[PDB]
């Protein structure tokens, strides 16, 4: 639910 | 121009609303909080983005690009829709529609 | 934002760009669902504006994006247009968007939820970098 | 949105930098020059246009969008930069090139 | 501009909009001959944008609105970027105006010239009208 | 300088 596939 | 073609990032510490008073006196309402003055600081064209903070390993919405320096100072607190105030519409609102 | 720093595409995939008729940026907005956006309620939001996702730079001849119609707008009747107080907007999106590795959804928190003075939190946009 | 498609125009008053001050205080410099406070506020995307006074039936320019409120808030006087200060650094620049 | 009027289409001729490469407005300007215009320093200009003249509304499929590029910036060497004082620029063009019922020049004070508080001057912007 | 054409 917040978990960017991409991690900043 | 100071316009941005590429997405840009921040990282910014939150404030206490007594803090932000320091700065903005009585303009500083209860669904209001501010970030910053720390060396960057939203600027036209931010309104109604986002201000999250990690929580449980998940990025949440704090806040909401509101208002802040006219001039944009990086010495000067940003001002934010509180959502943890506004939240209880916002679900409500997912309920029914 | 002022000395920031760009993203790494995709990492903030929940960052829309709301555009207007002529077709350009006047506010950014965070997608909560496949079919709805948060943003603030001063920026005027309307049935025309259209909400862009899975964007990351402004000005290519083309790129593989996402541009949604909004069904409908709902401002909280709370909002004070001269004290700028209890300043969100719902968009409620026509066609829901399709999340992606590039296009997701932010989390929400809870009305008792605190985040203390001193925390490091982000904040992204496509706002000026210099006044 | 609240982006207008035609040009806009408001009329307003000028105000003494003293006035001014009594709003901005310390912010307020030598090549700055107030008008509005009047029921109108210059905003965002307004910025570098004119602000113009008749002068011997001919409009002059009189000051350049600057800054003001960080909401547009129509009973604080938006700032520009004083053209009247600036206009021998212009003269000598046009004279130059 | 909050709480102002639609202006008469050309009345305000030497009124200037910029533009940046990706095509839209940052910020107004002046025309104060047909190779030169006035605009604030914090706007950022460079080379790369375009000074757009005779228009009205930017919205327009189409008009007889002059793409003006520009040869050369000069910014004043007190601009504060901090405090905002000096807030001046000028763009020479690197292909004069052709000036027309809609296109012209305004008036430059002198340094000594003073315009008293209480006169009742007028400005002019394609700004948000709300906030 | 400063006479439209058109008058505002």
């Amino acid at each position: 639910c917040g978990v960017p596939a991409i991690q900043p | 121009a100071n316009t941005p073609d590429r997405l840009q990032q921040a990282s910014l510490p939150l404030l206490s609303n007594t803090n932000c008073k320091k700065y903005w006196g009585t303009k500083i309402k209860d669904a209001m909080i501010c970030a910053g003055a720390s060396g960057v600081s939203s600027c036209m064209g931010d309104s109604g983005g986002p201000l999250v903070c990690k929580k449980n390993g998940a990025w949440t919405l704090v806040g909401i690009v509101s208002w802040g320096s006219s001039t944009c100072s990086t010495s000067t607190p940003g001002v934010y829709a509180r959502v943890t105030a506004l939240v209880n519409w916002v679900q409500q609102t997912l309920a029914a529609n | 934002i002022v000395n920031g720093e760009e993203a790494v595409p995709g990492s903030w995939p929940w960052q829309v760009s709301l555009q207007d008729k002529t077709g350009f940026h006047f506010c950014g907005g965070s997608l909560i669902n496949e079919n709805w956006v948060v943003t603030a309620a001063h920026c005027g939001v309307t049935t025309s504006d259209v909400v862009v996702a899975g964007e990351f730079d402004q000005g290519s001849s083309s790129e593989k994006i996402q541009k949604l119609k909004i069904a409908k707008v709902f401002k909280n009747s709370k909002y004070n247009s001269l004290t700028i107080n209890n300043d969100i907007t719902l968009l409620k999106l026509s066609t829901a968007a399709s999340f992606s590795q590039t296009v997701s959804a932010v989390c929400l928190p809870s009305a008792s939820d605190d985040f203390a003075a001193g925390t490091t939190c982000v904040t992204t946009g496509w706002g000026l970098t210099r006044y």
